[PDB]
């Protein structure tokens, strides 16, 4: 987790969703350095680390699933662990799921009202077609790219916005 | 008492009207008095006595300026008053002659050379 | 708690409500009927169903105990056969309708102490429990129940006897007035079965006007306020015009010919016979209560009439709960549940030291 | 007490000295309104800020007259 | 309308995880607390007397807002009479704090290190939560990890 | 650990040079007010460092503390350093250096850290124009 | 009338936020509708603090 949140912060080719996923990972990282901040001044480290052995274990699975993932594939790699029945893991994965969910709903304020379209970086579902504006801009100008459909939306929510 | 109800006692003393008559003035008074509850300048009562002396010279009564020294003695004799500076500065601010340059002469230090 | 539990019985006119203190509804429900040859020792489903060949009577139906044998018998069968409990494990709270005599309460405590042998006892009054359910303890309560009406002022927590006004109104005269208007109109009605069917429709289907003038105007242009009810009993009886006019006759009594004073004037006189400095504070709590719960549409009309009565030099505040039917019950169920209220609950020892009639005086 | 009244006697003196200084400066404040302003002066006050309000309410005791 | 909102108030103080009798017992304690106290000067001026108490302890614009809104609310007073007594029952940079670089305002101010020192407290107030967390995660887990056996977490008490 | 902290120091040591240099009269007039608004976020970075050093006197500061403290500044100052080197690399003044702000306020809108900075720099830089 | 009291209630939310009150939306709605009926609000200020305290004794 310390390697991942540094490497994709020197890469500005990780897009508008990845640069929010990393920002959430920074705040998750902040707590296990609170621990390493207190621990060196006190110098057991067995009793104290039983509860960080569970949280960091989950964080590694979250990092490994989301390697090189952005767009609507990060809407189904961080939301893939909120479908658990334990409210403790729901609370842990939240403050990451909110921060990855906000770019998806930022693109949907400029395509529910007028604004800038998002497929210059392929993280939204619309694949526009240039030079067709005579009458086919009401029929066939917007293909539904299936790979970036968010799985915290259904089809009726990820289309009829179009 | 508590200062906030004491402001209301003031607004009933000076006006012959109650607080139910006019409340624009009490709001404007709250705008003035609030954030001015602490003297951020020096509180020397000596300077304030020497300003009443200049004031009574400006009204051409040297006998009143020389009885003022006995009255300024009496404050020293009792000494039970806590801020002698404030009450004389208040009575000086409401000065009146029973019958120009005043900012050019002595005023208390600003505390812009000290942390306020 | 782990102490010996308390008990609350509200012996009414329509039904008898027994129950344990601190319950949601009454824990157990009987009829108030005491059958005799027109069983002789039974109250229940059989006693209400065999009411055609047995006597139909209730102990309080006028604000006062009409028959005493009826009272002792309904109280003994509800304590002995419904609850199945014994008096030594249950102190009981009794209730009376407003302006019940001190000597009646003396007789009541005496018979409950000797033939029944309660270990401790309490007798209360009706409208104070109704106000305690409404979450205040000082105010004016207009209680028109099932045999009796009173405009009770209550200040400091107990009623003022100079200023409590007795009024002769009940829901009985309303069902009676329905009987009178249908029989004068030319429709056959003298019978008990159709009285129960019109009582059921009066509880459920009723809707009452906001004003005397406007609803007669809308019925005068062309009448349509009919909510059609075809009952599964087999009878078809509904007229939308008549039912908003039936309780409306308390506003002007000469509509019915009623001897009792009008409601507006009675409230005005009740505020007039109270103390003048406490006048504003007492009129700032007006309460719904009693058998006049036929529909809460009259409550809006009552609030409008009290707004029209009140000046700008007084305050109104009308509390308007739809807790107006079981109000007497839930009051006593609140009171006897508490352990600090035991200081106003009278024991056996104090009943022996200070006599029977002190239950009238300690109650507050 | 008694020692709480000798102090208050020595305060009554001081208030009369401030009363002389009040009357030769001819403030419109009488003995009662001045007793509000001394209580204000005990709690800490900026009399430039009190003086700006009193110079307006004294001109607004005659504005609605 | 009051009788439905007191029901909603009793719905909120009931914890929603039976639970149809507990609401009525909360109604018992609700009325039992309502009639306890009942057994035993303009509206806006009460706002003015506290806006002064606001102004003495800093925070000028909050008093500036508080006095203008009640002016247009008097151009309902019983609500403000209710609010002046409930004002102590509550809870127990951007680009403008000392911005002297941009703006069409004159840069002309002297030093006192008591505008900047409560700009060091504007950061320290964030840090005083974010430092109490580092103390209060190890003490909160060392008070639960160490106990007597069999009474160490109440799930073994089942 | 100190290698990992070096990016926010790099995006400070190369921004104050820009703030000094582009406040001369040979650099447009909107390119002035751009660099004049890069001083609101340098004040915070200086006061934070001072606060940590005054904590260090009593014995209440270590290196891991600094490393988790500087996590938002590592993003915000880095965006400014990229803006500085892009203005210097080309010849951007006037509407062209106001093009870059209006573009960068779009190139990250989902972040709300790299929007808000540019959304202020836009309104502050374009006072003359 | 309901459009007016809704707007006045929406204005009443912000000033109960900066005066640091114990109210949220529900007790604001119940107590403003209670004040609309009209009783002494100086006693309502005590009954509210008693209602929350007496619920808190159960928890």
């Amino acid at each position: 987790i310390r390697r991942y949140t540094d490497q994709r912060s020197l890469d500005r080719s990780f897009g508008l969703v990845g640069q929010s996923f990393c920002a959430a990972l920074h705040q998750e990282l902040r707590e296990y350095y609170r621990l390493l901040s207190v621990l060196h001044s006190q110098l057991r480290l067995l009793v104290w680390t039983y509860d960080p052995k569970i949280r960091l274990k989950t964080l590694a699975a979250l990092v490994d699933h989301c390697q090189g993932r952005k767009g609507g594939e990060l809407a189904s790699a961080v939301h893939a662990y909120t479908k658990t029945g334990d409210p403790y893991m729901r609370s842990l994965v939240q403050h990451i799921l909110s921060l990855v969910s906000h770019p998806v709903l930022s693109f949907l304020y400029r395509w529910i009202y007028d604004g800038e379209l998002e497929d210059t970086y392929h993280e939204f579902f619309v694949a526009s077609d240039p030079t067709v504006k005579t009458d086919r801009l009401w029929h066939d100008k917007y293909t539904l790219r299936k790979s970036m459909i968010p799985s915290f939306m259904t089809m009726d929510q990820s289309r009829k916005v179009l | 008492k508590s200062p906030n109800v004491l402001l209301q006692n003031l607004c009933c003393r000076i006006l012959g009207r109650s607080e139910a008559d006019v409340a624009q003035q009490f709001q404007y008074a709250v705008r003035v008095i609030g954030s001015n509850f602490a003297p951020t300048v020096e509180r020397d009562e000596f300077l304030v006595a020497e300003k009443i002396k200049k004031e009574l010279i400006r009204q051409r009564r040297e006998a009143d300026a020389a009885l003022f020294s006995e009255l300024h003695r009496k404050l020293h004799s009792q000494g039970v008053l806590k801020n002698k500076w404030s009450i004389l500065y208040l009575l000086l601010s409401l000065s009146e002659d029973p019958r120009s340059y005043a900012t050019l002469f002595a005023q208390a230090l600003p505390r812009d050379a000290h942390s306020t | 708690d782990d102490d010996i539990a308390a008990l609350v019985v509200d012996n009414g006119s329509g039904m008898c409500k027994a129950g344990f203190a601190g319950d949601d509804a009454p824990r157990a429900v009987f009829p108030s009927i005491v059958g005799r040859p027109r069983k002789d020792s039974y109250v229940g489903d059989e006693a209400q169903s065999k009411r055609g060949i047995l006597t139909l009577k209730y102990p309080i139906e006028h604000g006062i105990v009409t028959n005493w044998d009826d009272m002792e018998k309904i109280w003994h069968h509800t304590f002995y056969n419904e609850l199945r409990v014994a008096p030594e494990e249950h102190p009981v709270l009794l209730t009376e309708a407003p302006l019940n005599p001190k000597a009646n309460r003396e007789k009541m405590t005496q018979i409950m102490f000797e033939t029944f042998n309660t270990p401790a006892m309490y007798v209360a009054i009706q409208a104070v429990l109704s106000l305690y359910a409404s979450g205040r303890t000082t105010g004016i309560v207009m209680d028109s129940g099932d045999g009796v009406t009173h405009t009770v002022p209550i200040y400091e927590g107990y009623a003022l006897p100079h200023a409590i006004l007795r009024l002769d109104l009940a829901g009985r005269d309303l069902t009676d007035y329905l009987m009178k208007i249908l029989t004068e109109r030319g429709y056959s009605f003298t019978t008990t079965a159709e009285r129960e069917i019109v009582r059921d429709i009066k509880e459920k289907l009723c809707y009452v006007a906001l004003d005397f003038e406007q609803e007669m105007a809308t019925a005068a242009s062309s009448s349509s306020l009919e909510k059609s009810y075809e009952l599964p009993d087999g009878q078809v009886i509904t007229i939308g015009n008549e039912r908003f006019r039936c309780p409306e006759a308390l506003f002007q009594p000469s509509f019915l010919g009623m001897e009792s004073c009008g409601i507006h004037e009675t409230t005005f006189n009740s505020i007039m016979k109270c103390d003048v400095d406490i006048r504003k504070d007492l009129y700032a709590n007006t309460v719904l209560s009693g058998g006049t719960t036929m529909y809460p549409g009259i409550a809006d009309r009552m609030q409008k009439e009290i707004t029209a009565l009140a000046p700008s030099t007084m305050k109104i505040k009308i509390i308007a709960p739809p807790e107006r039917k079981y109000s007497v019950w839930i009051g006593g169920s609140i009171l006897a549940s508490l352990s600090t209220f035991q200081q106003m609950w009278i024991s056996k020892q104090e009943y022996d030291e200070s006599g029977p009639s002190i239950v009238h005086r300690k109650c507050f | 007490a008694a020692a709480a009244a000798a102090n208050l006697n020595a305060v009554r003196e001081t208030m009369d000295v401030l009363l002389e200084i009040s009357r030769i400066l001819n403030t419109g404040l009488d003995m009662e309104t001045l007793s509000i302003c001394v209580r204000l002066c005990e709690q800490g006050i900026n009399p430039e800020a009190l003086s700006s309000v009193i110079k307006e309410l004294r001109k607004a005791t005659e504005a609605l007259k | 309308s009051i009788t439905q909102l007191f029901d909603d108030l009793c719905e909120a103080l009931l914890p929603a995880a039976n639970r149809k009798r507990a609401k009525r017992s909360l109604k018992k304690v609700a009325y039992n607390a309502l009639f306890t106290n009942l057994f035993q000067l303009p509206a806006r001026n009460k706002i003015l007397m506290l806006s002064f108490d606001l102004r003495v302890g800093g925070l000028g614009p909050k008093a500036d807002r508080l006095e203008e809104l009640v002016e247009e609310l008097e151009a309902v007073g019983s609500v403000l009479d209710l609010l002046v007594q409930l004002a102590g029952s509550g809870p127990p940079r951007d680009y403008f704090l000392n911005n002297k670089h941009v703006g069409r305002n004159v840069p002309y101010s002297g030093y006192d290190c008591d505008d900047l020192s409560v700009f060091e407290m504007d950061v320290q107030s964030l840090i005083s939560r974010e430092e109490c967390l580092c103390h209060s995660m190890i003490q909160e887990t060392l008070q639960v990890m160490e106990a007597a056996p069999g009474t160490g977490l109440p799930t073994v008490g089942l | 650990l100190v290698h990992r902290i070096l990016p926010v120091a790099a995006s400070y040591s190369a921004v104050t040079r820009f703030i000094e240099e582009k406040s001369s009269f040979e650099y447009g007039q909107v390119n002035h007010a751009l660099a004049a608004a890069m001083r609101t976020l340098v004040k915070e970075h200086l006061i934070l460092v001072s606060q940590l050093e005054q904590l260090h006197r009593q014995g209440l500061l270590s290196l891991q503390k600094l490393w988790f403290y500087i996590q938002p500044a590592m993003r915000t100052m880095d965006i400014l350093a990229s803006l500085a080197t892009s203005v210097d690399k080309g010849e951007c003044l006037g509407g062209s250096t106001l093009s870059l702000l209006h573009d960068r306020s779009f190139s990250y809108t989902g972040d709300s850290q790299a929007q808000e900075l540019c959304l202020y720099l836009t309104k502050a830089a374009s006072a003359p124009y």
